């Protein structure tokens, strides 16, 4: 992915591609597009987004009273 | 040892000001509290706080009954000026190894809340009630905190002409309680009436004979309730009977307390409105009707529309208004300490004691903001030395009503006073 | 407790990628604990986490695609 995102911005590629995935039943890296592995965008979207809203009320607590 | 048990308590009250310093501003850090019953809560609200915590410590408990009282006038506050209070009394921890009474303390405390008053007059500017365009735009800021947002300019003007009605001209004292908030289920934001004449809690009659409307009511047209034979005998009469009245709004109704009696029903409320009171003891009482489906729209929208109303209510009994964020702090620690050398004896180190006291409220909400603590509080002091009132907090519609700030300062003075002077405690019953 | 309302939120609604969820929010609290002793405040930690949020979702965006690969290629084949 390092090399991957260097000539994205110019437009123009030769053997830099993306969307490079992890296939752990064959033991190698290949697209995952080709591969049958596949997810909506909602789930990501609203799966990142509600990680960080409860981690951000946990760090907020400095006291805890217990009775 | 009568001063070392005073002593313990002042330490005691520190440690409850830490623990609410960390909750200013909105930035601030939550405090969670398990209570006893197995309820669990949790918000940066310190009126909300102090309720729940259920403090034994005698002192500290000053601080609920101060913060009560700085909603209940001001509005605005609650959080600040516990650790205002927090301020003097780690201030008078080294007044105490110098051999100081508490009395000349205290003391020096009522000339110097008075004479920051003056001083902060002086710089803020006098505004006046007749201009409706700068009410809109205070309570708009208001409601900024809250998840309506493009709804809340509908909701501007209706906090502006309801007080304007009933400020008339040197008021002083205007009770928010006689304005009733209404939560209904069903509506939305944006249909709202004012009903200025009186708003109920509670539906008319749905059963056979009742009237539901009458017009020229009080010869007993409407009559209210704290048998289904009496409704059917004074269906015949043309009385209108609404019973189910609840317990809470038997006082309410006898303070604000008819030319035509209806009942309108927008979706689902089936709620009867009065208009036209025209009494010459009670004044017009009116009560703001709140439409919602959600049940969490019309509960954050209560608690929204509450703090606009005590802002107005600030403008009302003290007119003028200052911009927030602890910039006027600053210019008031600069003053008093010049203004220091004109006393003389032990009251005039107090002043300078005192001006260190009053940074701790702008300190604050720079550390809660994640700003370096230290170096945002000398670029005020750097900042207010040439401009006057000019950080900026106008173009990002941050403005803090003079009476909150006055509030703030007056009920410290009488706090930390009720504190000082209890030189020990036993048990009595 | 926070966590386990943010499994059920997941459930009543997606329905899946709860597991995922929980690791992401406990790999965040380790590393927030270590700024401690590097003087970081939390308010800062929570400010960069939002200003991050609303600009990764655009980067997202960017590299998102509807299906394609239909002629030459294969793609809902290798699915089932």
């Amino acid at each position: 992915h390092a090399a991957s995102q260097m000539a994205k911005p110019e437009d123009v590629k030769r053997r830099s591609y993306r969307n490079y995935g992890l296939d752990l039943i064959r033991g190698k890296i290949v697209d995952e597009i080709h591969a049958g592995v596949l997810e909506p965008t909602i789930s990501k979207v609203k799966s990142l987004k509600s990680a960080l809203e409860a981690c951000v009320a946990i760090l907020r607590i400095d006291t805890m009273i217990t009775v | 040892k009568p001063q070392e048990v005073r002593k313990a308590n002042i330490i005691a009250a520190r440690s409850v000001a830490d623990a609410i310093r960390t909750s200013l501003g909105p930035k601030g850090m939550d405090k969670m509290i398990k209570t006893s019953r197995g309820e669990i809560i949790i918000s940066n609200d310190g009126h909300t706080i102090l309720k729940q915590m259920a403090i034994l410590h005698p002192v500290a408990r000053m601080l609920v009954e101060v913060s009560a009282a700085q909603d209940s006038e001001a509005g605005d506050g609650t959080t600040s000026v516990v650790i205002l209070t927090g301020a003097l009394l780690g201030a008078a921890e080294r007044l105490l190894n110098k051999g100081i009474h508490p009395t000349i303390i205290a003391d020096s405390f009522q000339s110097a809340a008075k004479r920051s008053v003056d001083i902060l007059l002086e710089m803020c500017h006098k505004v006046s009630l007749s201009d409706r365009e700068q009410l809109v735009r205070a309570a708009s800021t208001s409601l900024s905190s809250k998840i309506v947002s493009q709804y809340s300019s509908f909701l501007a003007p209706l906090a502006v002409d309801s007080v304007l009605k009933i400020s008339d001209e040197n008021s002083k004292n205007v009770d928010l309680n006689d304005i009733r908030l209404v939560k209904k289920v069903g509506g939305t934001i944006d249909d709202t009436e004012m009903i200025d004449g009186v708003v109920l809690t509670q539906t008319a009659i749905k059963s056979a004979g009742g009237p539901t409307r009458k017009e020229k009511a009080k010869k007993c047209n409407v009559l209210l309730i704290q048998n289904d034979l009496a409704l059917h005998f004074l269906s015949k009469l043309n009385i209108m009977v609404v019973k189910d009245i609840e317990r809470e709004e038997i006082e309410f109704l006898s303070k604000g307390l008819a030319d035509l009696v209806e009942e309108i029903d927008s979706d689902g409320s089936k709620i009867v409105r009065v208009t036209g009171i025209r009494n010459n003891n009670a004044r017009p009482t009116v009560s703001v009707v709140i439409r919602g489906a959600n049940n969490m729209i019309i509960d954050e929208t209560e608690r929204s529309l509450h703090d606009a109303l005590c802002v107005i209510r600030c403008l009302v009994k003290e007119r003028g208004l200052i911009a927030g964020g602890g910039a006027p702090e600053i210019e008031i620690s600069r003053r008093l300490s010049k203004e220091a050398r004109s006393m003389e004896g032990v009251q005039a180190f107090i002043w300078q004691e005192f001006a260190s006291a009053l940074e701790v409220i702008p300190t604050t909400l720079a550390e809660n903001a994640g700003l370096n603590s230290i170096k945002v509080v000398t670029e005020l002091r750097s900042k207010h030395e040439n401009g006057e009132l000019n950080d900026n907090t106008y173009e990002e519609h941050i403005l803090q009503p003079v009476l909150v700030s006055t509030s703030a300062i007056t009920l410290a003075s009488e706090c930390v006073k009720s504190i000082l002077r209890i030189d020990d405690i036993a048990f009595s019953r | 407790k926070i966590l386990v309302e943010l499994a059920q939120q997941q459930d009543r609604e997606i329905g899946d990628g709860t597991t995922s969820v929980v690791i992401i929010a406990s790999e965040l609290l380790k590393r927030a604990n270590e700024l401690v002793k590097n003087k970081i405040h939390p308010t800062t930690i929570i400010t960069g986490f939002r200003v991050a949020l609303r600009e990764a979702i655009r980067f997202i965006n960017e590299v998102l695609s509807t299906s394609v690969d239909t002629l030459g290629k294969e793609t809902l084949i290798n699915i089932a």
